[PDB]
């Protein structure tokens, strides 16, 4: 409950249309937002069912034209963005508002890769999906109709996290040892203090 | 090795003695201990030191500490209060860096504008130094 | 009745020792080692005796619990393998044409081409898989002999054997030309 | 054939109960199918033999 | 310092609606930080400005208010509705609105 | 829900006066339902109804010790769809009340049973272990029972968080 400039979700874990029914509430909001890692949401449903689910809408189409008829994005990322696009009174100036406040990645496209991520607990698949219950992954469902990056972007992130993890020693070396100071300062009078202050 | 090796899973059990911090209602944020249990959700707190009367309680309105000692099943309060001061299940908890970060938040938020200005100047105060031997 | 608390014994033997961390296993014998994920299944393993683990399931449904004991048994198979390891003497059953199969190396992998199978004059090929290995038993004729650690795997391999050599169209109670499995067991003898 | 393999392979085929209601090809001992799309059902038959 | 608000951050939601119909006198504001009525009781009578900014300069400043009180709590959630001086716009929804902590206790 | 005991008379007709009395305790809600449920439950029994009759006297009978866990045996007369059962479950409760409570919503989840359908034919405190026929209630009679509460969950009050969520208990 805090009303930050943008902010960024890391995709990874979270349901769907739960991490989706949020990112919905926050653009009504003005919030803005930015889920990165789509190609990792999670939604109930055994990879089987989810997918004939699809199957279930790749399947509707304008008869007359197939073409204005229903867009059916594979993409991992857009997958998740109707699933809003669609939590949204979209049709109403202050529905494009939203979905333009809402942008969208699978892997996580720079911009970002820098900013802290952040993750709707209330959508996880680790604090909902009662443990046992089948789940999928987007980022493959997707895989299975149409999408034609996955492969490409399980390269593009490895490259990622090596750095953001040849990142977190740069971090620890650098504190552990301010770590080693915040001591020889210790119980100095400032402290004995600040000790109770707090 | 040849060794074996399993990680192990630790936990804390709700089991008898199991003390138990409530999370929620007229108790509030108060030790007590887990004495008979029910079932899987249900469960039967008393803390009668801390002063959170004897109740049959969801285990999701309370939480468990790491803290365990001697109760009998069934244990009425003035059984358990006097094997609570036995074991000094309280003083080891106000060590715990768990009741301590409670304790802090909640003196943070006792601070006056006055004394939490204070806590500028001090805190300032440390960054100096704490910079100065960044550098050396 | 959600069962609030199931536990299976593993009796690991005295050679192997088996390391577990996360849903993972690490089974290490006298004739090699034997990974397996077990994360789709939420047990919980606990050493006691170095020769044995409690595996155990907290509040489990009928379901759950079913999958504790199979738990056991997967890993059970894998100390099993590791130490005694697995063998599958399949047989060539035929009327007829005999089923001529050999090991046939391409590409470093090891196929079991089978030929001659039915008058087919299709080349039914079958790939051997990773850590099982293929013998042609001495005296007993026309009979094949998959041997490996993994169960899992050879038993499959065995399989797929098996059924690459499926009867179709024909009446199969006519028609028993095939691979069969006479006898699934374990390497090591006296035992 | 050798009877030895022929019992092998009859193990293997003939040996075996049926669905009634989808027709599967179930084991002997089986109360029930496997299958589904027929409601596990119990009615089974064994497989006929050859002549 | 950096740091000069004296007021606290709201956010301003909607107008108090049915299904349908909805109506403008009332609207709801969230507060930062705000979870529960408990806590919202504390911007009860807390004055509320939106500001918003213009092309031209009325009155020596391009830039302008809407003035407002709190009301009430709404709900469970710590929303608080709002009657403004004049109703808000509508082109206001998620938009930046300043309750501050006058009429303060 | 509360266990009222009601007490009820018949009238007085000239000729038998000083009637019969009756006792029942009837797990009902409130003052109110407590008396009807008497009078429904009487209307099966006896040739009396809340016009020709009378109570006598309503008395909440509260649990003699409220915290105490106890293997309450309950008889249970439902009325499906089809046909009416009897019944007997068993339920580790510290009252009465909330284990008649907790009844009705056993029922009402396993049998979709309302609490309409259900009649509390008896309730009954088990003395003995053994005399606990059902599985699930004997679980919880084990010679010193531990355990854990695997997949512990945390109400974050805020929509967001930053720590990335953990279930370690
Ligand atoms: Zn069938």
């Amino acid at each position: 409950s805090s009303f930050e400039p943008v902010v960024v979700i890391d995709g990874k874990g979270h349901l769907l249309g739960r991490l989706a029914s949020t990112v919905a509430k926050q653009l009504l909001n003005g919030q803005k937002i930015v889920v990165v890692r789509a190609e990792a949401l999670n939604i109930s449903g055994e990879f089987f069912r989810n997918k004939l689910k699809y199957h279930d809408y790749l399947r509707k189409a304008t008869a007359f034209n197939k073409t204005r008829g229903p867009f059916h994005f594979r993409a991992p990322s857009r997958i998740f963005y109707k699933a809003v696009r669609g939590m949204i009174s979209h049709k109403t100036a202050r529905g494009k508002a939203a979905l333009e406040r809402l942008k969208v990645f699978e892997g996580v496209p720079p911009p970002y890769d820098k900013k802290k991520r952040v993750v709707v607990p209330q959508a996880l698949r680790v604090l909902r999906l009662k443990p046992g219950r089948k789940y999928t992954t987007l980022g493959k469902l997707s895989t299975s109709v149409g999408w034609k990056y996955e492969d490409v972007v399980a390269k593009l992130e490895e490259k990622r996290k090596a750095r953001s993890a040849e990142y977190y020693l740069k971090k620890k070396a650098y504190n552990a040892v301010v770590a080693n100071k915040s001591a020889t300062v210790g119980t100095e009078v400032s402290e004995k203090l600040a000790a109770l202050g707090y | 090795s040849t060794d074996s090796v399993v990680k192990a899973s630790n936990w804390r059990l709700v089991e008898v003695g199991r003390v138990v911090l409530v999370k929620q209602g007229q108790s509030a944020g108060k030790l007590a201990t887990i004495v008979e249990i029910i079932d899987q959700k249900r469960a039967l707190i008393d803390g009668p030191t801390t002063g959170v009367p004897r109740q049959a309680i969801n285990l999701g309105q309370v939480v468990l500490t790491p803290l365990t000692f001697a109760v009998p099943r069934g244990a009425k309060s003035a059984t358990v209060s006097k094997k609570w001061a036995a074991a000094g299940v309280s003083e080891k908890w106000a060590t715990s860096s768990w009741a301590k970060k409670i304790a802090q938040r909640e003196r943070r938020a006792a601070l006056s504008d006055f004394e939490r200005f204070q806590v500028l100047v001090l805190k300032k105060q440390k960054r100096y130094a704490v910079k100065k031997a960044v550098a050396k | 009745m959600k069962y609030i608390q199931t536990d299976q014994v593993l009796d690991v033997p005295e050679g192997v020792t088996v390391q577990i961390r996360s849903r993972i296993i690490k089974v290490t014998g006298p004739r090699g080692v034997l990974t397996k994920n077990l994360k789709h299944i939420d047990v919980t393993f606990t050493k006691v005796s170095n020769r044995q683990i409690k595996i155990t399931v907290h509040n489990g449904d009928r379901k759950h619990v079913a999958a504790l004991r199979t738990v056991k048994s997967l890993i059970s198979n894998l100390i099993t393998g590791v130490t005694k390891g697995y063998k599958y003497k399949l047989r060539y059953v035929y009327a007829h044409f005999p089923i001529n199969v050999n090991v046939i190396e391409k590409d470093g992998a090891k196929f079991i081409e089978i030929r001659n199978f039915l008058g087919d004059k299709k080349v039914r090929e079958v790939p051997v898989r990773e850590g099982v290995s293929v013998d042609f038993s001495t005296n007993q004729k026309d009979e094949i002999v998959l041997s490996g650690n993994s169960v899992e795997n050879v038993s499959q391999n065995a399989a797929d054997i098996q059924q690459i050599c499926r009867v179709r169209n024909k009446d199969i109670r006519k028609f028993l030309d095939g691979i069969y499995v006479s006898e699934k067991g374990l390497i090591e003898e006296e035992e | 054939i050798e009877p030895s393999l022929k019992a092998l392979a009859s193990k293997y085929n003939c040996e075996k109960s049926v669905c009634r209601k989808c027709y599967a090809r179930l084991p002997p001992r089986a109360t029930n199918c496997r299958k589904r799309k027929c409601g596990h059902t119990n009615q089974l038959r064994p497989k006929k033999k050859l002549k | 310092a950096e740091s000069h608000r004296l007021y606290v951050k709201g956010k301003h939601l909607s107008y108090q609606r049915s299904k349908s119909v909805n109506n403008p006198n009332v609207s709801l504001v969230k507060i930062e930080g705000v979870a529960n009525p408990e806590d919202a009781k504390f911007y009860l009578g807390k004055r509320v400005a939106y500001v918003y900014r213009c092309s031209k300069e009325v009155r020596g400043s391009k830039i302008r208010v809407i003035w407002g009180k709190i009301n009430r709590t709404h709900g469970n959630s710590g929303v608080v509705r709002a009657t403004f001086r004049s109703n808000l716009p509508a082109k206001t929804f998620g938009a930046s609105v300043r309750i501050f902590l006058y009429p303060s206790n | 829900f509360k266990e009222y005991q009601v007490i009820g008379r018949r009238l007085p007709t000239e000729s038998v006066p000083e009637p019969k009395l009756f006792r029942m305790r009837i797990f009902a809600p409130n003052d109110v339902v407590a008396k009807s449920r008497y009078w429904y439950f009487l209307q099966k029994l006896h040739k009396v109804k809340k016009a020709s009759g009378e109570i006598v006297s309503l008395n909440v009978i509260s649990e003699a010790h409220p915290t105490t866990v106890k293997n309450f045996g309950v008889w249970v007369r439902y009325d499906s769809r089809s046909g009416t059962h009897n019944m007997y479950k068993e339920i580790r409760d510290v009252t009465r009340v909330g284990a008649v409570e907790s009844l009705y919503q056993d029922m009402a989840a396993r049998h979709r049973a309302r609490f309409r359908s259900i009649h509390i034919l008896k309730v009954v405190e088990l003395e003995k272990t053994a005399d606990v026929k059902r599985q699930y209630v004997k679980q919880f009679l084990t010679k010193d029972l531990k355990f854990p509460l695997p997949h512990r969950v945390q109400k974050s009050t805020k929509v967001f968080a930053y720590k990335r969520p953990t279930t370690f208990y």
